[PDB]
C-alpha cells in the first residue's frame, strides 16, 4: 500500500511517544547495567517505532531526539551501521534536514572512524558500508560541509598502518585542499579499483583516462577463471562485478575502445550491452536493466532497431503481474 | 503416489578460523529472498550519469530443526562468522534420476532471530532461526555454487 498518500491526525503527542523511546533507549543502555530479560521484550518494537515515522512529521526536537539515540544509544547486536545509514534518509524524506542534525551526524561520523581504527575491524555490514555513503548524503543537502574542524582532526595523523589512508577516501568531498595534499604524500591510488568510490561521487564522468592495466587485467586474469569454470562447472553469482560496470559504460559512449566484446562467455548481461544486433534473445528477463536506473535507460532503450521482443518483454511482465512498477516503467521510457 | 512432490535439503553451518559444523537434516521452509528496491534521489544534473542500479542484492535464509547438536554445547560451553555450506539436489524431468548435487557456501553470514517466540502452546518447538548474509569491505563474498551433474 502507498501509506505516503494517507492523512494523519494528533500528531501532538506521537512526538512524545518516539520521544519516550528515544529517551528510554538512552537510560537502558546509557549505564554499565544493562538488562537482557528487558532485552527480550520491545526491544523489536522500539525499532518498530524507529521505522513507520516516516508517514509521520517531526519537528527540530523530535528529529534531534530520535538522531542522538540512533547514532549513539543502539547496541550493535541489532544494528549494522549500513542499517542505520538506510534508516536515518527515510527519517528526512518527509521533513528538512537543520544545521543541529548536520553537527550530530559529523559528530557520528568524525567518532565512529575513530572506532574502527582497529587492527581487526572490518566494518561489515549487508550493503557494503562505505559511509562515504553519509559523505556524499550531507553533501547533498545544502551546499558544502567542508568538514569544519573534523577535517583536520581525521587528518591528523602519521606513518602508522593502511587503515584511514584509505578510509578517509569515503569523506574527500567533505575536506579541505590539504586532505588531497598530504594525501598526494603517499599512495594516491591503487586499488585495483576506486571507480566503486570515485566514480560514484567525485569522478562520475567527463574523463575516463587510459587506466591501462586495470581493465586489461582483468580480463586477462578471467579468461582463466572463465576456462576453470565452465569446464569444471560451479556457478556461484558472487555478488561484485565490474565487467558489466564497464559494459554499461561501453555503450554510455564513456568508453570508446573496441576491445570490448572480447570475453563471450557468461553474463548475458554483458552480453546484453556490447551485442546488439546478434544478441540471444531466448534469455528473456525482467532484471539487469530492470534494475531500471534512469534516462541512461532511455538511451538504452533507444535501440531503433531493437524494440519488437521487448514490447512484447513488456506484455508478458506487465500483463502476467498486478505490480506498478513494471507498468510505471513500461509507460514513458520505452514509448 | 498421486501428487508427492517433495524433495529434501542438507544444511551445514561453520564460524571462520576453524573447522566448525553446526547443522541440520531438514529445512522445511527454506525462504529463499531476493528484495531489490532504489531510493529517493533528485540531485537533478545534466551532465551527471547515474547508472547506480544496485550492489546491495540482499539474501534471506531460513532452517527449521530440533538440532543445535550436542558437542558445541559441551565444548563452546565447557564477525564470529556463521558461514553456511548448504546441500541440496536436482533432477532431470526427462530422465528423472540422481545426477546432479547443488552446493552452496558463503564467507560471511550471519544469524538473525527474533527473539520472541514465547508462544502459548508449548509446541514441537521447531526453533525457526532466521539468517542474513553479511558483506565485509574487501570483495566478492558472495556465493560458490559447485554444480555437479557433469556429464
Amino acid at each position: 500500500c502507498s501509506i505516503d498518500k494517507i492523512r494523519f491526525g494528533e500528531q501532538e503527542k506521537i512526538e512524545e511517544y518516539l520521544v519516550g523511546i528515544a529517551e528510554e533507549i538512552t537510560k537502558q543502555f546509557s549505564a554499565n547495567g544493562m538488562n537482557v530479560v528487558f532485552y527480550t521484550q520491545f526491544i523489536s518494537e522500539a525499532k518498530a517505532a524507529l521505522y513507520f515515522a516516516k508517514y509521520v512529521k517531526l519537528s527540530e526536537e523530535g528529529l534531534g531526539k530520535i538522531v542522538k539515540a540512533l547514532l549513539f544509544y543502539f547496541p550493535e547486536r541489532d544494528l549494522d551501521i549500513g542499517k542505520r545509514y538506510v534508516w536515518l534518509e527515510r527519517l528526512t524524506k518527509c521533513n528538512e534536514l537543520p544545521k543541529s542534525i548536520i553537527s550530530i551526524i559529523d559528530d557520528f561520523l568524525v567518532l565512529q572512524a575513530e572506532k574502527h581504527i582497529d587492527q581487526n575491524y572490518s566494518e561489515v555490514s549487508s550493503n557494503g558500508l562505505y559511509s562515504r555513503d553519509y559523505g556524499a548524503l550531507i553533501k547533498h543537502f545544502e551546499k558544502n560541509f567542508i568538514s569544519k574542524r573534523l577535517s583536520e582532526i581525521t587528518l591528523c595523523l602519521t606513518q602508522d598502518k593502511q587503515k584511514q589512508i584509505d578510509f578517509l577516501f569515503k569523506l574527500l568531498p567533505l575536506l579541505s585542499t590539504n586532505a588531497k595534499s598530504h594525501l598526494l604524500s603517499f599512495k594516491s591510488v591503487e586499488n585495483i579499483n576506486d571507480l566503486m568510490n570515485g566514480i560514484r561521487i567525485g569522478l562520475i564522468d567527463e574523463f575516463t583516462p587510459e587506466h591501462e592495466e586495470l581493465i586489461i587485467e582483468y580480463l586477462e586474469t578471467r579468461k582463466v577463471n572463465y576456462i576453470v569454470e565452465k569446464e569444471k562447472g560451479i556457478q556461484t553469482f558472487s555478488s561484485n562485478d565490474y565487467m558489466s560496470t564497464f559494459g554499461i559504460w561501453y555503450f554510455l559512449e564513456e568508453i570508446n575502445n573496441s576491445k570490448m566484446e572480447e570475453f563471450i562467455g557468461m553474463d548475458d548481461q554483458y552480453d546484453f550491452f556490447v551485442d546488439p544486433e546478434n544478441f540471444d534473445y531466448k534469455k528473456f528477463i525482467p532484471s539487469w536493466l530492470k534494475n531500471y536506473n534512469d534516462k541512461l535507460l532511455g538511451k538504452i532503450a533507444g535501440n531503433k532497431h531493437m524494440k519488437h521482443h521487448v514490447i512484447e518483454v513488456l506484455k508478458e511482465r506487465v500483463k502476467n503481474s498486478n505490480d506498478k512498477r513494471y507498468l510505471e516503467i513500461l509507460m514513458n521510457y520505452f514509448i | 503416489m498421486k501428487t508427492v512432490i517433495q524433495d529434501t535439503a542438507d544444511v551445514y553451518f561453520k564460524r571462520k578460523s576453524d573447522g566448525k559444523l553446526v547443522f541440520t537434516a531438514e529445512a522445511q521452509t527454506a525462504s529463499f529472498s531476493q528484495a531489490i528496491s532504489e531510493e529517493k534521489l533528485r540531485g537533478g544534473i545534466g551532465n551527471k550519469p547515474l547508472y547506480i542500479l544496485k550492489s546491495e542484492k540482499e539474501i534471506n535464509l531460513t532452517v527449521k530443526n530440533a538440532f543445535f547438536d550436542l558437542e558445541w554445547l559441551a565444548m563452546t560451553q565447557g564477525s564470529e562468522r556463521y558461514e553456511v555450506e548448504y546441500r541440496t539436489i536436482a533432477y532431470n524431468p526427462d530422465t528423472e534420476e540422481v545426477y546432479s548435487d547443488i552446493y552452496i557456501q558463503f564467507p560471511n553470514v550471519s544469524p538473525s532471530g527474533e527473539f520472541e517466540m514465547s508462544l502459548e502452546n508449548g509446541n514441537a518447538l521447531a526453533p525457526e532461526i532466521k539468517f542474513e548474509a553479511l558483506a565485509d569491505t574487501d570483495t566478492d563474498e558472495m556465493a560458490v555454487v559447485i554444480e555437479a551433474s557433469r556429464d
